[PDB]
C-alpha cells in the first residue's frame, strides 16, 4: 500500500496543504477568530480534515523553536476506529487494501461517533453535530486510485510532503531521519511500523501536538 | 477517470498573486463552455513543479466567488447607494467626464513658456495586477489623454531598487532568478520574509541548503522563514545601513574581497574629484536653505579625453576603494551592535559566513524586498548590499546576484510598461519641459569615450523613435514627440509621485482619479489623508474584482455619504484565469497564459474596458472638438483589436515591434510586416516600431517565445537551471544579468562547476552573454556609462555612499554615526507631525504580510479559506512589552500614531524581543496591512491608518516599515 513521509524539518507552515485539501473537496470554511495565534482553524472539525498546528518553544539566544504540525488521519495499518465502528454497524469504516486508505462512509451517522473518536489513539475523527456523520482525511483516495498525488502532497512547496509505495517511503523516512539528526539530535519518526502517515519530528513529538504519536 | 474533472477542458495559467510565477492547470466545465471546476499546480512548470502556496491553491475560490462584481455600478454625488448600470451608460458617461476635465485643464505651454501638452487635473493609479499588454495599452491611453500623474504599486514597492541597482550595475531588475537560488553557497534573507511572501522560492532555498548552503535570516521578527534558516539574527527596523556598512568594513579590513574582480570590474580604481567630502553626516555640496545636494561636487576627476581617471594600483587616496575604506571605518562592531540591537557575536557570525563567499568558487546571494525598500533610506539600504556583492565578486554569477524579490505577478511588467510618472515604456525617461525637441531629448543620454565601455543606452534614439512609431506610425518621430506630455524640468521629480498626488488631491487640485486595480484607501501610507482627499474629487473610476474600500470610500469609517460629492463608477474586471496574456515574473520571465472559463457574469478584461472607454473618448472628440485632440485622434489603436475586442496577441506583437517598411539593418534585409527579431535591429529613422524595446525578441517571426514550455537544456544550462527554452526573459533571454563578470579575461568561469557563460571553441556557451564581445574586450556592466560595478554612486539624492540616518519617526534623537539624525534631503510634507523620541509614541511600528493574505486583502478577505486561517488584524508584541502594558495574549489592543488608530488582537510572542539600543530596551509593535473595514465581519481596518506619508527622496516611497506608535489594552 501507500505511505506519506512528512519531513517536518522542511515545513514553512505556508498552509498550502490546508487550503489544497479544501479546494480539492470543495469543503466549506469555518467561522474563526484570532485568539492570539496564527493557528486557524484551531482544531480539526467535520469540515476541516487538516489544520496546521503552531507551537512555540523557548530556545537560548535569539529566536525560538517554532513547531509546525499539518495534522491528518494516519491511515493506520490496523485502524482501531474501524474495530470500534464495527461494534455498532459494519460498513461505516472500510479499508482500501490496494492503497492502504482507511475510509469513512455515510453509515458513520449510525455508529456512536464519540466512541469511534475515543478509539483513535491520534484523536482524529470529527463528528457533524447535525447529521452525526464522521469525517477525516480520506488520503485523496480517488486521486491515488487515478495515479495522482494527494492534493496536500502535490501542493507542498518545500518537500515536507512525500508520497509513494510503503517500502520506498519507509526507506526514505529512515534515510532522512539519520540526516536530520545531525542538526536535530532529538529527531524521531512517528509510529513508523503502525501508520501510513509517517512524520519526522525534530524533537519530542508531544511538543508538536498532544496526540502527535500514540 | 476522476468524476470531478469529467467533461472539463484543461488549460495552463500563471498564478495571479506573487512574482514567483508558479504555473497552474485550470479545468473548465463543459469542455471550456462552463465555469472553472478545479485550479491546481502545473506539474510540468520548472519553477513550482506543481507546488502552490495557499494563495495559488485558493485561486478557484477567488474566480468562482459569489461576492465578485457582476456589472457596472454607479454612485451619484451625495448618494448612499450604488445603482446597477450598463457598460454603455458607464463608459459613455466616463468619456464625458474625462473630456470635460481634460478640455478645462489641458495646458499647451507651462508658465515658463515651454511646450508640455499636459492634463494636470486627472491622476491614475494601477496596476501591476493587469497583463503586460493591458499595462502597455493603459499607459499609452493615459499619455494620449495628456496625463503625467500616472503611478502604480511600483512607487510604494520596489521604486528604490531601480535607481539603487541601476546606479550600481546599470539596470534596476532582479539580477538572477528563482531556480538559480539552489546554486548559492550562502543565502542571506534580509528585509524579506520569503517563506511567507514568496513561498515556492523556499523550494529552491532549501535545495541550496541540501547541497551545503548556509541560510541566514536577519529580521526584526522571528518568522516562518526564520524557523527554516541556519542562522536567525534580529535587527531593529530602520537599522539596516549600520549592519551593511559594518559588513563593508569587515570585508575591507579582513581583505575578504575578490581582488581581481574588484580591480577589473568595479569602479574601485576610479579617481573621485577633490570636491568630494563627507563630514558629520553631510556630503559636500549641501544647500541647507533648499534641502538639496549639488551632486556636481561628487564628480569623478576626468582625464584629458573626458574619461574618469583610473589608478590600477588602487593607491591614489581619491581612488573609490580608498574613499570607501575611509567612509566605513566608523562602522565598528560595538557601534553597529549598539544601534541595530544585534549582538557583536551574531554580527561576527553572519559577517564571517557571508564574506566567505568572496572566494571565486563560492557564491553568496541576497533575497530582500520591502524590509529594505520602504524607508527614507530605501535606495541607500540597497546600494550598501549592491556594494557588498561587488566587493565579493557575487554579481553575474550563479547562486549570487541581488535577488530584489518583486511583489505582484506583473509589477516587473507594469514598471517595464512605464506606469510611473518619470518613465515611458522601456525606461526611456518621460521628457521634461527643457527637452523641446527629440534632438534635445536624445542629447541628454550620457556618452563614453572609453573604447571598452559598451554604454548600451547610446542606442536610446532607436528605442524612442520605434516607440513613437508604435503610437503614431503616420508621423515622423520628431513630429510625434510633440504629442506626448512633458513634466516641468524645474520641479522635484517626487512632485509627480504617489504621496504628492495625494497631497495635491487633499488641496483639491485633482478633478478625476482612475483607481485601476489598486485599493489606495488601504494600500497608501497615511490612509486617513487618502480617504479624506478622495472626497475632494469630482469623479472616481474604480476598476476591480469586488466592491472595496476605495470604490466605497464615501461610506467608510466616519464618512457621511450625504456630504461627499464624488461621483463613482465601479467597473468589474475579469480574474486572471478568464483571460489571455503575459505576466513578467521577478526573474523577468514573460510567461503567456490562456483563458479557462469565460468572464464571470458581465465582467470584462481590463484591455476591453480601457479600449472601449478610449474609443468613446475619441468618438466624443469627433462630436464636439476640444483641447488639442491630435494625440487622442491619431493614436494607433487599430493594432490593439481583433474581432472588435482587445487582442493580447496583436498588442504583444506590437510591443516586440515590426518593420513598417522594407529595411536593411545589421546588414540583414527585412520586409514590411516582419517582426523585429531583437532590439539590436531597431532603427532611429522610423523604419521600425516597437512599443517596448525590452520586448524586441519576445514575439518574433518564429512565434510567441513567451508561450514556450520547453524544458530542454544543454548540459551547461541544466547544471545551473537556466531553462532558456521555458518562456522568454528580457533582455534577449539573458537569464543572469551581468554574466560577463562571471568569467576572467580569457572567458573562463570563476566557478566552473556553476558556470553561467564560458568561452568554448570561439563562442559564449551557457546563458545568452550580457553584451557581445570576445573575452577581455569590454567592461562587463554594459548599461553603465563607464562600464563598471559602482561602489561609489554619485547620482543618488543623499550621496555616493550609504550612511546611517534614523527613520523620520524614530525611538532615539541621537545617531552615533554623525551629528546628522535624519536623511538631510528626505521626502516630507510640511505640516505633517513626526514622533521623534516622543514618549506619547514610544514603540517602533512596522507593517508586513502573512502567507495567507494578499496586499490590502481586497482579494483574499473575499476568500473564505484564507479568512478562515487569518480572520482578523493582529498586533505582534514581545512578552516584555505585553508585561509593561498589561496585555495578555489574545487581548484587544489599540495601536495609535500621530495619524490614526485602530484595534487589533494581541499576539504576545517570544518571536519578538526588545532591541537594546545604546543600552536601552526599545519595544516594537508589528501589524499586518491586509485588513479593511468592508469585509470580513470583525476583520479590522488598514494598518495604513498609522503610517507616515514621508520617505525616500530618490523615489518618494513611504516609510511603512519604520515609524512610531503607542499600544494600549482595550477593556470592552
Ligand atoms: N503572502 C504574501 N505574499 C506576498 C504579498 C502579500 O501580500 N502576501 N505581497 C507581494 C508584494 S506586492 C511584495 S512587494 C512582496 C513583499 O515581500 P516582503 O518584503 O517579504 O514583505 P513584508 O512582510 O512586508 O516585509 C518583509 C519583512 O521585513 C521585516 N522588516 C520590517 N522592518 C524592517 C527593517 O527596517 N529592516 C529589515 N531588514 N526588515 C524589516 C518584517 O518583519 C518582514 O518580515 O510580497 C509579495 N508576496
Ligand atoms: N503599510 C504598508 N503599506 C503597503 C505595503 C506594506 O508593506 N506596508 N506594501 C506596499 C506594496 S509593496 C504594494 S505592491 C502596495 C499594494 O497596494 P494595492 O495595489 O492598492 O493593493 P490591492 O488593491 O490590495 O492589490 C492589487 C489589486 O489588484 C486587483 N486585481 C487583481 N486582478 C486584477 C485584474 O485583472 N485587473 C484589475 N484591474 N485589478 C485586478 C486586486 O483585486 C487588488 O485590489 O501596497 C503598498 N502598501
Ligand atoms: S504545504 Fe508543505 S510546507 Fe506548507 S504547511 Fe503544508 S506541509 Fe508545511
Ligand atoms: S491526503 Fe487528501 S484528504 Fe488527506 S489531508 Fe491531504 S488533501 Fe486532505
Ligand atoms: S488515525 Fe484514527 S481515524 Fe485515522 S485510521 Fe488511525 S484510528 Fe482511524
Ligand atoms: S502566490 Fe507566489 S508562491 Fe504562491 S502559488 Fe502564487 S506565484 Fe507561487
Ligand atoms: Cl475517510
Ligand atoms: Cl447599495
Ligand atoms: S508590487
Ligand atoms: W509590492
Amino acid at each position: 500500500g501507500k505511505m506519506f513521509f512528512v519531513d517536518l524539518s522542511r515545513c514553512t507552515a505556508c498552509r498550502g496543504c490546508q487550503i489544497a485539501c479544501k479546494q480539492w473537496k470543495n469543503l466549506p470554511a469555518e467561522e474563526t477568530r484570532n485568539t492570539g495565534s496564527h493557528q486557524n482553524p484551531p482544531d480539526l472539525s467535520y469540515v476541516t480534515l487538516k489544520t496546521v498546528r503552531f507551537t512555540e518553544k523557548s530556545r537560548k539566544g535569539p529566536g525560538i523553536d517554532w513547531l509546525f504540525f499539518p495534522e491528518q488521519c494516519r491511515h493506520c495499518v490496523e485502524p482501531p476506529c474501524k474495530g470500534q465502528a464495527d461494534v455498532d454497524l459494519e460498513g461505516a469504516v472500510v479499508k482500501d487494501e490496494t492503497t492502504g486508505a482507511v475510509l469513512f462512509t455515510e453509515l458513520t451517522a449510525k455508529v456512536d461517533g464519540e466512541s469511534v473518536r475515543s478509539a483513535c489513539p491520534y484523536d482524529i475523527p470529527r463528528i457533524d453535530p447535525v447529521t452525526k456523520r464522521l469525517s477525516k482525511c480520506d488520503m485523496c483516495n480517488d486521486r491515488v486510485q487515478n495515479g495522482l498525488l494527494p492534493a496536500c502532497v502535490k501542493t507542498c512547496p518545500t518537500g515536507t510532503m512525500n508520497f509513494g509505495d510503503e517500502q520506498e517511503m519507509l526507506a526514505l523516512a529512515e534515510k532522512r531521519l539519520a540526516e536530520v539528526k545531525k542538526t536535530y539530535p532529538g529527531a524521531v519518526l512517528g509510529d513508523p511500523n503502525d501508520v501510513r502517515v509517517v512524520y519526522l519530528f525534530t524533537r519530542d513529538p508531544k511538543d508538536f501536538y498532544e496526540h502527535a504519536v500514540a | 477517470e476522476l468524476q470531478k474533472l469529467q467533461w472539463a477542458k484543461q488549460t495552463t495559467s500563471i498564478c495571479c498573486y506573487c512574482a514567483v510565477g508558479c504555473g497552474l492547470i485550470v479545468h473548465t466545465a463543459k469542455d471550456g463552455q462552463g465555469r472553472a471546476v478545479n485550479v491546481e499546480g502545473d506539474p510540468d512548470h520548472p519553477i513550482n513543479e506543481g507546488s502552490l502556496c495557499p494563495k495559488g491553491a485558493s485561486i478557484f475560490q477567488l474566480g468562482e466567488n459569489d461576492q465578485r462584481g457582476t456589472q457596472p455600478l454607479y454612485r451619484a454625488p451625495f448618494s448612499d447607494t450604488w445603482k446597477p448600470v450598463t457598460w454603455d451608460f458607464a463608459l459613455t458617461e466616463i468619456a464625458k467626464r474625462i473630456k470635460k476635465t481634460r478640455d478645462a485643464s489641458f495646458t499647451e505651454k507651462n508658465a515658463a513658456g515651454d511646450l508640455v501638452n499636459r492634463t494636470e487635473a486627472i491622476a491614475s493609479f494601477g496596476s501591476a495586477a493587469m497583463d503586460n499588454e493591458e499595462c502597455w495599452a493603459y499607459g499609452n491611453i493615459l499619455r494620449s489623454l495628456g496625463l503625467v500623474y500616472i503611478e502604480h504599486q511600483a512607487r510604494i514597492x520596489h521604486s528604490p531598487t531601480v535607481p539603487a541597482l541601476a546606479e550600481s550595475f546599470g539596470r534596476g531588475a532582479m539580477t538572477n532568478h528563482w531556480n538559480d537560488l539552489a546554486n548559492s553557497d550562502c543565502i542571506l534573507i534580509m528585509g524579506s520574509n520569503a517563506a511567507e511572501n514568496h513561498p515556492i522560492a523556499f523550494k529552491w532555498v532549501l535545495r541550496a541548503k541540501d547541497k551545503g548552503a548556509t541560510l541566514i535570516h536577519v529580521d526584526p521578527r522571528f518568522t516562518r522563514t526564520s524557523a527554516r534558516c541556519d542562522v536567525y539574527a534580529p535587527i531593529r527596523s530602520g537599522a539596516d545601513i549600520p549592519f551593511l556598512g559594518g559588513l563593508i568594513k569587515y570585508i575591507l579590513d579582513n581583505k575578504l574581497y575578490f581582488t581581481d574582480y574588484v580591480r577589473e570590474y568595479t569602479n574601485a580604481s576610479l579617481i573621485v574629484g577633490e570636491k568630494f567630502s563627507f563630514k558629520d553626516g553631510l556630503f559636500s555640496g549641501y544647500d541647507a536653505a533648499n534641502k538639496k545636494y549639488d551632486k556636481s561636487m561628487w564628480a569623478f576627476e576626468l582625464d584629458a579625453n573626458g574619461v574618469p581617471k583610473r589608478d590600477p594600483a588602487l593607491k591614489h587616496p581619491r581612488c573609490v576603494i580608498n574613499l570607501l575604506k575611509k567612509h566605513y571605518e566608523r562602522y565598528n562592531l560595538d557601534k553597529v551592535a549598539a544601534i541595530t540591537g544585534t549582538s557583536k557575536e551574531q554580527l561576527q557570525q553572519v559577517y564571517k559566513a557571508y564574506a566567505a563567499t568572496g572566494k571565486p568558487d563560492k557564491a553568496g546571494t541576497i533575497m530582500y524586498a520591502m524590509g529594505w525598500t520602504q524607508h527614507s533610506v530605501g535606495v541607500q539600504n540597497i546600494r550598501a548590499m549592491a556594494m557588498i556583492q561587488l566587493l565579493l565578486g557575487n554579481i553575474g554569477v550563479a547562486g549570487g546576484g541581488v535577488n530584489a524579490l518583486r511583489g505582484e505577478s506583473n509589477v516587473q511588467g507594469s514598471t517595464d510598461q512605464g506606469l510611473l510618472a518619470h518613465i515611458w515604456p522601456g525606461y526611456n525617461p518621460v521628457p521634461n519641459s527643457k527637452a523641446a525637441t527629440l534632438e534635445l531629448y536624445n542629447a541628454a543620454t550620457p556618452q563614453s569615450k572609453d573604447p571598452m565601455s559598451v554604454n548600451w543606452w547610446q542606442n536610446r534614439p532607436k528605442y524612442v523613435a520605434s516607440y513613437l512609431k508604435a503610437l503614431y506610425p503616420d508621423e515622423e518621430p520628431a513630429a510625434a514627440y510633440d504629442y506626448l506630455p512633458r513634466i516641468d524640468a524645474g520641479r522635484k521629480l517626487t512632485d509627480y509621485f504617489w504621496l504628492n498626488i495625494f497631497e495635491k488631491m487633499d488641496k483639491g487640485e485633482f478633478k478625476g482619479l482612475f483607481a485601476w486595480g489598486m485599493n489606495p484607501a488601504c494600500g497608501g501610507a497615511n490612509a486617513n489623508k487618502n480617504r479624506k482627499a478622495m472626497g475632494k474629487l469630482e469623479w472616481l473610476v474604480n476598476v476591480n474584482l469586488f466592491e472595496n474600500e476605495t470604490s466605497s470610500f464615501w461610506k467608510g469609517p466616519g464618512m457621511n455619504p450625504a456630504e461627499i460629492g464624488t461621483e463613482v463608477f465601479f467597473l468589474p474586471c475579469c480574474v486572471s484565469i478568464e483571460k489571455e496574456g503575459s505576466v513578467a515574473n521577478s526573474g523577468r520571465w514573460m510567461q503567456w497564459r490562456y483563458r479557462g472559463p469565460k468572464p464571470y457574469a458581465e465582467t470584462k478584461p481590463d484591455g476591453d474596458i480601457m479600449l472601449d472607454m478610449f474609443k468613446k473618448v475619441r468618438e466624443l472628440y469627433a462630436k464636439e472638438g476640444g483641447a488639442y485632440p491630435a494625440p487622442i485622434a491619431k493614436l494607433n489603436i487599430a493594432d490593439w483589436e481583433e474581432h472588435n475586442e482587445f487582442s493580447p496577441t496583436k498588442v504583444a506583437k506590437l510591443m516586440n515591434g515590426y518593420f513598417l517598411k522594407d529595411t536593411e539593418v545589421g546588414g540583414k534585409q527585412f520586409k514590411k510586416g516582419q517582426q523585429v527579431p531583437s532590439f539590436a535591429f531597431l532603427t532611429a529613422d522610423g523604419s521600425t516600431c516597437s512599443g517596448n524595446w525590452l520586448h524586441a525578441g519576445s514575439f518574433t517571426d518564429a512565434g510567441n517565445l513567451m508561450a514556450r514550455r520547453d524544458k530542454t537544456q544543454t548540459p551547461e544550462q541544466a547544471r545551473i537551471g537556466l531553462f532558456p527554452n521555458w518562456s522568454f526573459c528580457w533582455p534577449v533571454n539573458r537569464r543572469i544579468l551581468y554574466n560577463r563578470a562571471s568569467v576572467d579575461k580569457t572567458g573562463k568561469p570563476w566557478n566552473p562547476a556553476k558556470a553561467v557563460i564560458e568561452w568554448k571553441d570561439g563562442k559564449w556557451v551557457g546563458d545568452v552573454v550580457d553584451g557581445g564581445g570576445d573575452p577581455g574586450t569590454k567592461h562587463p556592466f554594459i548599461m553603465q556609462t563607464h562600464g563598471f560595478g559602482a561602489l561609489y554612486g554619485p547620482g543618488r539624492e543623499e550621496g555616493p555612499f550609504p550612511e546611517h540616518y534614523e527613520p523620520l519617526e524614530c525611538p532615539v534623537s541621537k545617531n552615533p554615526f554623525s551629528k546628522q539624525l535624519h536623511n538631510p534631503v528626505a521626502f516630507q510634507i510640511e505640516g505633517e507631525k513626526k514622533a521623534v523620541a516622543d514618549p506619547r509614541y514610544p514603540f517602533i511600528g512596522t507593517t508586513y504580510r502573512v502567507t495567507e493574505h494578499w496586499q490590502t486583502g481586497l482579494m483574499t478577505r473575499r476568500c473564505a479559506w484564507l479568512v478562515e486561517a487569518e480572520p482578523q488584524i493582529f498586533c505582534e508584541i514581545s512578552k516584555e512589552l505585553a508585561k509593561l502594558r498589561g496585555i495578555g495574549n489574545g487581548d484587544t489592543v489599540k495601536v495609535s500614531s500621530l495619524r490614526g488608530a485602530l484595534e487589533a488582537v494581541a499576539i504576545v510572542t517570544e518571536r519578538i524581543r526588545p532591541f537594546k539600543i545604546e543600552g536601552v530596551d526599545v519595544h516594537m509593535v508589528g501589524l499586518p496591512w491586509h485588513y479593511g473595514w468592508m469585509v470580513p465581519k470583525n476583520g479590522g481596518d488598514t494598518a495604513n491608518l498609522l503610517t507616515p506619508s514621508a520617505g525616500d527622496p530618490n523615489t518618494g516611497i513611504p516609510e511603512t516599515k519604520a515609524f512610531m506608535v503607542d499600544v494600549r489594552k482595550v477593556w470592552s
